[PDB]
RNA sequence: UGUAACGGGGCUAAACCAUGCACCGAAGCUGCGGCAGCGACGCUUAUGCGUUGUUGGGUAGGGGAGCGUUCUGUAAGCCUGCGAAGGUGUGCUGUGAGGCAUGCUGGAGGUAUCAGAAGUGCGAAUGCUGACAUAAGUAACGAUAAAGCGGGUGAAAAGCCC
RNA sequence: CCCGGCGAGGGGAGUGAAAAAGAACCUGAAACCGUGUACGUACAAGCAGUGGGAGCACGCUUAGGCGUGUGACUGCGUACC
């Protein structure tokens, strides 16, 4: 705290209390007792805990009918137009799309629209698979699926 | 279900806060007794 | 249901005369004290004034025991600083022998605002008449 | 008038006359402390 | 004409007609008890109890309201030692209406 | 009907003017007028023109007639201080709180 | 010399139950003018006992 | 995370100033008396349940009292006369029956008469 | 300092001694109602009860279980101008911290549930800052060189101008 | 427009959804200070409450004898840290 190290009155001899600095945590204007400082808040997941926790889920989501598998999902052209119409036809609305190749073209077509969103099988999380109402892999996610989670 | 989801039972025990009140357990004292050596801010001898 | 209390508005309360002579001066007290508070009546209550009032007459012939004619004293002070006065009891009844019985009275009674309205319903006199001859007290034999 | 008060309640903070007390105040201190020793 | 009886620990004069408030009993509320321990009748010739309970005496009272009474704070503050607890309490009652009184 | 003239912010303490306002509350004006006009305070020139302002502000924007009104309230409320400083001896200053008031007169014939 | 319990609000308007201001209590009417003054004094437009005085 | 703590004190101070309303001066205006105001009433009403059943007890025995000394006996003599009468009418049914009832407690100090006799 | 060595009145028994029977007397024991802990025990099995025994004063201190606050996810959801937060009352409710509903003010935000993180709860520190009391309409109004009157100006003159 | 000292401050009028949103301006707490009403209080001694409790005033209420406010009188009671 911007202030300086000089004793604001005497020890003794005022009535006041006895002070030593202007910048003291029980004064106005004075520093916090136990400030902050920036930390990593991050914590280790063993490996093993990880997938397992991804095993879990992923059989909750077969178990619950939360998990729709298809052979393809690929839009014609990159609009968003197309995949509304698309999820529309297939009674989905809040969705997590993940296709074991990353197509350019659902990729922008998803952007937009706030409820859906496409991944790789590579880069999926748990919060997401518990966060989305269905999840729709391609068939080839599935198998890279079992390949990662062994 | 990230509403739903919750820990195991007995996993999370709570952490002791010392100086809160009388009904608390530790407070006035935190549970360092009368003065002395060790009841004082960086108190304690060494090892 | 709740125990019943008396209402000083409603409380119905008579007249007694008691002939004080040759009675003892404390038990006599206690007996004025005890009809004065209301102790011997069923609908006695202790913070309501139940007791009825009594003309003790023939006050100056209250006979005490032993040597307490002239031994007991009656000391008070007058708030000036050496003002210790006292007076025994056969000085007491040559100058004023209502003082005799009222003193033991109001110190049987008890201390406190009631216990001053308990005290006023007591008329002593030192001689054989009253002037309460309209209020017909009936004759307390004790 | 804000600033003024608190420079003139700021006057006798480093002081150290010892006859007075609080710096200002007139006393018998001296006399008292004395005649205890 | 009332008459006493016992109940749930202690005891209560009533008349015919009368709301009292006893301790929790286990009943229903539209449904009626007996007392038959009456300890007194008084009527213009009162009947009471050699031995205890009159023998030929019974009070049908009709239940009315099961309840939880005024809540009342429970303070407990030692001075100076560091200590103070505070603690509630509703009783439970139990209002019947005297039905009859039978001598 | 009830009329109101206040003087907000005048310079004197609402004690020294509770006691003026003590005095008229509840007379009919005209006696109240009369009462303040024989006051030898500062706080009756303050109550008096507060006074005749709630009778002006009743007979031009209310009902007129004077005579029927009456001094229903009156009360001082107080105001923001002022704070400034005295300088005492041996170099210590005091807070010198230079007082205001709120004043307030309802006038009514009702 | 100095307080050792504040007083109350109690206490001080106790204190100041005889700081009330007496009324005028009546004012007289002058004989001539018919007009209000202090009794003993004369009146604004300067009479006195229903004469005219000063006169400024 | 700052946590101001305005609002949560406000409510508590506040919830202590209800408990005190009706205490002279300070007791029910600042909070720094009130809260001992309360506590102090606190200690006090649990003290004074246990006192009503005590001072309550000691009314009626004064009422049995004067009600049986007006029927010519003693509390005392009334008491075990009615033990051994054996009969269990507590005593705030005695007082209240000594009030209201006079000729009930006349009879039931013939039963306290006879069966001390 | 004032009786002033029975608490007091007062007592010749209302004192002492001996015997006896009563009664008063506590938060003790019992009665009735309720809650909680630790055992035991037949089921219920993931625990509750027909039970059942017993325990529940507490400082330093140890153990257990919770309430509230602000912030993140759930939440582009759910309440909200038919009126949020806040403020101020009332009523109901829980063993408690507390919760819920609603009148008036307010005028635009609030947030279930289940998790997560804490600048997470103040009456004390001759605590810090602001506000407001108290003494109190009290002391004082600053050289004991000294003022008085007439007139003017003014809404008003002991103090200004002549 | 009116009071007012060609003031200060206010009362109307008008704008405004709202001026106890008026520039001393969102909300507007508490301490502290008032005005009005109900009750108590001028023979009574003390942590100012608490247990009991009459009376009075307001609301009820098919008088059901309740609720709120006050609280004479009375037992007990020497604040917190």
């Amino acid at each position: 705290v911007t202030g300086s190290g000089k004793k604001p009155w005497r020890q003794k001899g005022t009535g006041r209390a006895r002070s030593g600095s202007i910048k003291s945590p029980i004064w106005r204007s004075g520093g916090v007792t136990f400030a902050a400082r920036p930390q990593d808040h991050s914590q280790k997941v063993n490996k093993k805990m990880y997938r397992g926790a991804l095993k879990s889920i992923l059989s909750e989501l077969v178990r619950q009918d939360r998990l729709i598998v298809v052979e393809k999902f690929s839009v014609e052209a990159p609009k968003t137009k197309l995949l509304a119409q698309k999820l529309k036809d297939m009674a989905l609305e809040d969705v997590l799309i993940i296709t074991g190749e990353l197509d350019e073209n659902l990729f922008l077509a998803a952007r937009n629209l706030h409820k859906v969103d496409v991944r790789d099988a590579t880069g999926i999380d748990p919060v997401s698979l518990i966060a989305f109402d269905k999840v729709v892999m391609t068939a080839d996610a599935v198998k890279q699926v079992e390949e990662m989670l062994a | 279900r990230l509403n739903t989801l919750s820990p195991a039972e007995g996993s999370k025990k709570a952490g002791k806060r010392l100086g809160r009140g009388i009904g608390s357990g530790l407070g006035k004292t935190g549970g360092r007794g009368h003065k002395g050596q060790k009841s004082r801010s960086g108190g304690g001898v060494r090892r | 249901m709740k125990t019943f209390t008396a209402k000083p508005e409603t409380v119905k309360r008579d007249w007694y005369v008691v002939d004080a002579t040759g009675k003892t001066l404390g038990r006599l007290a206690t007996e004025l004290a005890r009809r004065l508070r209301g102790k011997h009546k069923a609908e006695y209550t202790p913070h309501v004034d139940t007791g009825d009032y009594i003309i003790v007459l023939n006050a100056d012939k209250v006979a005490v025991t032993g040597n307490k004619r002239t031994d007991k004293v009656y000391y008070h002070h007058t708030g000036h600083i050496g003002g210790i006065k006292q007076a025994t009891f056969e000085e007491m009844i040559a100058r004023r022998p209502e003082r005799v019985i009222e003193i033991a009275v109001k110190g049987m009674l008890p201390k406190g605002p009631l216990g001053r309205a308990m005290f006023r319903k007591l008329k002593v006199y030192a001689g054989n008449e009253h002037n309460h001859a309209a209020q017909q007290p009936q004759v307390l034999d004790i | 008038m804000d600033i003024n008060w608190r420079h003139n309640q700021s006057t006798f903070y480093h002081f150290t006359s010892d006859h007075r007390i609080s710096g200002w105040k007139e006393t018998n201190a001296m006399y008292v402390a004395l005649n205890s020793q | 004409m009332y008459a006493v009886f016992q109940s749930g620990g202690k005891q209560h004069r009533v008349s015919e007609g009368q709301t009292v408030r006893l301790e929790k009993l286990d009943i229903a509320t539209g449904e009626t008890v007996e007392f038959a321990e009456v300890l007194m009748i008084a009527n213009g010739e009162e009947v009471k109890i050699g031995v205890p309970f009159v023998d030929g005496g019974v009070i049908k009272a009709e239940v009315v309201a099961h309840g939880r009474g005024e809540k009342v704070k429970i303070v407990k503050f030692r001075r100076r030692k560091h200590y103070r607890k505070q603690q509630g309490h509703r009783q439970w009652f139990t209002d019947v209406k005297i039905t009859g009184i039978s001598a | 009907m009830e009329t109101i003239a206040k003087h907000r912010h005048a310079r004197s303490s609402a004690q020294k003017v509770r006691l003026v306002a003590d005095l008229i509350r509840g007379k009919k004006v005209s006696q109240a007028l009369d009462i303040l006009t024989y006051t030898n305070k500062k706080a009756a020139v303050l109550v008096k023109k507060v006074l005749e302002s709630a009778i002006a502000n009743a007979e031009h924007n209310d009902g007129a007639d004077i005579d029927d009104l009456k001094v229903t309230k009156i009360f001082v409320d107080e105001g923001p201080s002022m704070k400034r400083i005295m300088p005492r001896a041996k170099g210590r200053a005091d807070r010198i709180l230079k007082r205001t008031s709120h004043i307030t007169v309802v006038v009514s014939d009702r | 010399a100095v307080q050792q319990n504040k007083p109350t609000r109690s206490k001080r308007g106790m204190r100041r139950s005889h700081d009330a201001l007496t009324a005028v209590t009546s004012l007289s009417v002058d004989k001539t003018s018919g007009e209000k003054h202090l009794r003993h004094h004369i009146t604004a437009d300067g009479y006195y006992r229903g004469r005219k005085v000063i006169a400024k | 995370a700052r946590v101001k703590r305005g609002v949560i004190a406000r409510a508590r101070h506040k919830k202590i100033l209800k408990q005190a309303k009706g205490y002279y001066g300070a007791r029910s205006r600042v909070y720094r008396v009130a809260f001992q105001a309360v506590i102090k009433a606190g200690q006090y009403a649990y003290r004074d349940r246990r006192q009503r059943k005590r001072q309550f007890r000691q009314l009626w025995i004064a009422r049995i009292n004067a009600a049986a000394r007006q029927n010519g006996i003693s509390y005392s003599k009334f008491i075990n006369g009615l033990k051994k009468a054996s009969v269990e009418i507590d005593r705030k049914i005695l007082a209240d029956i000594a009030v209201f009832d006079k000729v009930a407690f006349t009879a039931l100090v013939e039963k306290a008469k006879a069966a001390l006799a």
